[PDB]
């Protein structure tokens, strides 16, 4: 009965506990709540959304089906976060 | 073992002094994708293009942290809680 | 092919100020982009600058006033002192 | 007769007939004078050796003789001046600034 | 170096010297520029046993190669004793010529203890020290034994030589060897790589496959044991003048006929009785579904649909695998899974015909998310079966192979992949498999068939392949033709 795909898992979950551990690590804190878990998925995804939305509309515009490490510069630039390193 | 929040410094020790990346590359490249898949269908990603995006979305979520630190660290504590990562985001103009 | 760098004149400065020292590759695409940004931001501003008094060349005076206006303090200072030192000698030349 | 670089005669190692051929085609004014690339040549090439000089000297600071990402974060976030200028980029491998707020510290 | 390099150049042209295009096009000029002015048919017992007497020319082929020093690669074929006619030619060295150690017994994973098994068996007394198991008695080991310099054999996994190089960089050697050496088929595969920086005076290499892609690929093969002699593939692929096909009147292809004579040594297993029975084939053709002819001009014509050429051999395969085919929710296993699936109509069919022989099918697969759908009919019909796909550990594939391979068995279908692991696992206990999906590689599929058709074999065994009408995998089974095809007028006319 498993002809279906009734087994995946989430993608948003692959962002693991220990991972936003890491990462508030190196921000500097000490102790971690339960609920900033599902909070800071939450947060990455929105912004995620927004970044990306805004890459795949340069690479739309420009006739092509790829999107370069160029174009997600411009739209994080466009956000206002300028990015040094990946050219340009 | 060892009394609480010693390996909490230490790690925080640890984690301030390297520059290499927190989260794991196969997971974020695979949220990515399916993150992108509602805007267009059938959109190609190279790995440059997912690396400057891991790059900022590490950048940004430190920086957040750090925020939120300092909002809880305001509130008589030290532990965080989603309460001060709303302020923190609500405060920047964000939320 | 054919991409212009910046990487050999940012080497050449860099045996200048610290003769023993290198970059590396990932370094030198950094210090380019860097170079590029701050080369964009004060020809758009210069440009601005002088779409707004109905002016239409671009000349030292207004680099001069866009370098004023985006570096900040002591940087804004050396800047323009080492830009006039560097144009009055052309020049005189 | 022979040629000699605006370059040269300005005294400068940036060049100035690159910066001049990207001011015109750079759809930033119709007409360009002929001094603003010589400026904008010094400008350039004094901000990328205040920079270099900071990270060399984080470098020799680490032990080693080689400008990485890592030296130019350190570099740039430690001076005050650099650090409002470069505010809002993110150097790409740079780790941060280590700071731990001091109430976390043991008593 | 030059005193080895110049004496194989007129050995090459002494046994049937036939070559006249690399011999001296090859800076090797000005060295032979110097020159342009001009046995154990006993089946010996130093290794204890005797042995058969088609093995023995074999093993005198590697020792003339040997007396000769110049490296060749076998080709023998699957179950026809390889491994005893590997370490014979060990036992000469140490024996006749008295030279122990150390060499390598680079291998595929599955088969590490395997060789030590065998090794003992003909030839105790021997220096086996292999390397394997964690990230510590591993390391321990390399002080004590490698780092010894006290070893004959030693044996080594594709993953380990790429993980103890520095070791065994260090150490001087005389052979090396790899088992199903087509691994070594991307010349700029990093395992391939690695092994450029070995030191070794000549090398083996053990195969049954040797052309399988292309013949592009022979020269890479050609390109390790000789380095020198070939060097380059200009001089082999296009010099043999695209394919020998569009430009041949069965000339050239007679030159490399004798060219590559003196480097393989291909025994068929036509000329031993071992499975003594030859293998059948069907192509029967299937007239392609209804919803399926809906799918197929839908994809055409302009959900990831990306990679068209593969999304079309899902249609001709199963709609259902497309997420939506299928009626909606609730989820029923019926006949009406039947319906839309051009091959299993066809399939159920003969499934059934041969319940009533008490035969045993063996379906091998491609996408194994196929085997689901298989899977799940499997349970509508109430048929006994297990599976072995990927992603399932090999102690779970050794009692789901005795549930098979068991005495008065009762399982029906056994499912697999066109993969499915080495050629170790045994399925001589069958009757029919099916090969529901063709491959671009025909050698891909060739041994899937033999798993069948290998040693022990005594009923007929009977192959299929289900083929598309009208669609992507018309084109695909020719592809794979001819390159099947291409195997026989280059090696299949040598032994
Ligand atoms: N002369 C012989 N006498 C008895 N058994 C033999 C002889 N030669 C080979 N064999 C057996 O036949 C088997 C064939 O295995 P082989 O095909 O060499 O394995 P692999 O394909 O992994 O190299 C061996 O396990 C060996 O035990
Ligand atoms: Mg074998």
């Amino acid at each position: 009965a498993k002809r279906h795909r009734k087994v995946l898992r989430d993608n948003i979950q692959g962002i693991t506990k220990p991972a936003i551990r890491r990462l508030a690590r190196r921000g500097g804190v000490k102790r971690i709540s339960g609920l900033i878990y599902e909070e800071t998925r939450g947060v990455l995804k929105v912004f995620l959304e927004n970044v990306i939305r805004d890459a795949v509309t340069y690479t739309e515009h420009a006739k092509r089906k790829t999107v370069t490490a160029m174009d997600v510069v411009y739209a994080l630039k466009r956000q206002g976060r300028t990015l040094y390193g990946f050219g340009g | 073992r060892y009394r609480p929040g010693t390996v909490a410094l230490r790690e925080i020790r640890r984690y301030q002094k390297s520059t290499e990346l927190l989260i794991r590359k196969l997971p974020f490249q695979r949220l990515v994708r399916e993150i992108a898949q509602d805007f267009k269908t059938d959109l190609r990603f190279q790995s440059s293009a997912v690396m400057a995006l891991q790059e900022a979305s590490e950048a940004y979520l430190v920086a957040l942290f750090e925020d939120t630190n300092l909002c809880a660290i305001h509130a008589k504590r030290v532990t965080i809680m989603p309460k001060d990562i709303q302020l923190a985001r609500r405060i920047r103009g964000e939320r | 092919t054919r991409k212009e760098s910046y990487a050999i004149y940012v080497y050449k400065v860099l045996k200048q100020v610290h003769p023993d020292t290198g970059i590396s590759s990932k370094a030198m695409s950094i210090m380019n982009s860097f170079v590029n940004d701050v080369f964009e931001r004060i020809a758009g501003e210069a440009s601005r600058l002088a779409h707004y008094n109905k002016r239409s060349t671009i000349t030292s005076r207004e680099i001069q006033t866009a370098v004023r206006l985006l570096l900040p303090g002591e940087l804004a200072k050396h800047a323009v002192s080492e830009g006039t030192k560097a144009v009055t000698k052309y020049t005189s030349a | 007769a022979k040629a000699k670089t605006r370059s040269s005669r300005a005294g400068l190692q940036f060049p100035v007939g690159r910066v001049h051929r990207l001011l015109r085609k750079g759809n930033y004014a119709e007409r360009v004078g002929a001094g603003a690339p010589v400026y904008l040549a010094a400008v350039l090439e004094y901000l990328t050796a205040e920079i270099l000089e900071l990270a060399g000297n984080a470098a020799r600071d680490n032990k080693k003789t080689r400008i990485i990402p890592r030296h130019l974060q350190l570099a740039v976030r430690n001076d005050e001046e650099l650090n409002k200028l470069l505010g809002r980029v993110t150097i790409a491998q740079g780790g941060v600034l280590p700071n731990i707020q001091s109430v976390l510290l043991p008593k | 170096d030059l005193e080895g390099t110049t004496k194989r150049f007129e050995h090459l042209l002494s046994l049937s010297g036939l070559f006249k295009h690399f011999i001296e096009s090859k800076k090797f000029r000005q060295v032979l520029d110097v020159l342009e002015e001009n046995q154990f048919r006993e089946s010996p017992a130093y290794v204890n046993g005797q042995l058969r007497p088609y093995q023995i020319q074999g093993v005198n082929w590697l020792v003339s190669l040997h007396k000769n020093k110049i490296a060749g690669i076998l080709a023998d074929e699957m179950g026809l004793g390889k491994t005893l006619q590997t370490i014979s030619f060990l036992g000469y060295l140490r024996y006749i010529e008295k030279i122990p150690g150390p060499f390598l017994v680079i291998a595929p994973k599955s088969t590490l203890n395997n060789w030590l098994r065998e090794i003992n068996r003909w030839t105790p007394d021997v220096n086996a020290f292999i390397l394997q198991g964690d990230k510590e008695e591993r390391a321990e080991l390399i002080q004590k034994k490698l780092l010894g310099c006290d070893f004959d054999v030693v044996i080594a996994s594709y993953e380990i030589i790429i993980r103890e190089k520095s070791p065994l960089k260090k150490i001087n050697w005389e052979y090396i060897i790899i088992d199903e050496a087509h691994r070594i088929k991307n010349e700029e595969s990093m395992l391939s790589q690695v092994l450029r920086e070995f030191t070794s005076r000549n090398r083996l290499l053990i195969t049954g496959t040797p052309l399988q892609n292309n013949l592009h690929e022979l020269w890479a093969l050609l390109n390790f044991l000789l380095p020198d002699i070939f060097s380059d593939a200009q001089d082999f692929d296009d010099w043999f003048s695209s394919e020998s096909t569009e430009e041949d009147q069965d000339k050239i292809v007679k030159q490399l006929h004798t060219v590559l004579q003196p480097f393989l040594l291909r025994r068929i297993k036509s000329d031993v009785e071992t499975s003594l029975l030859p293998k059948k084939e069907l192509n029967l053709y299937v007239g392609m579904s209804s919803m399926q002819k809906k799918w197929y001009k839908k994809i055409l014509e302009k959900t990831r649909l990306l990679n068209i050429m593969m999304q079309l051999r899902k249609c001709c395969n199963h709609p259902y695998l497309f997420d939506g085919a299928e009626p909606g929710p609730p989820y029923t296993t019926d006949e009406h899974l039947v319906y839309n699936a051009a091959k299993l109509q066809v399939l159920d069919k003969l499934l059934k015909k041969l319940k009533e022989e008490g035969s045993r099918v063996l379906i091998f697969s491609q996408m194994s998310r196929l085997l689901d759908i298989l899977e799940d009919y499997c349970y509508f019909r109430n048929y006994e079966y297990c599976r072995i796909d990927g992603s399932t550990a090999h102690e779970d594939r050794i009692q789901a192979i005795d549930d098979y391979n068991a005495p008065d068995s009762k399982k029906f279908v056994f499912l697999l992949t066109t993969r499915a692991g080495g050629l170790g696992i045994n399925l001589t206990s069958a009757d029919v498999v099916v090969l529901y999906d063709s491959d671009w590689n025909p050698q891909a599929d060739l041994q899937a068939m033999d798993r069948a058709h290998r040693i022990g074999q005594k009923k007929q065994v009977k192959v299929f392949r289900l083929v598309t009408d009208n669609s992507v995998e018309e084109k695909i089974l020719e592809r794979a033709t001819q390159k099947l095809r291409l195997d026989q007028l280059v090696i299949q006319n040598r032994t």
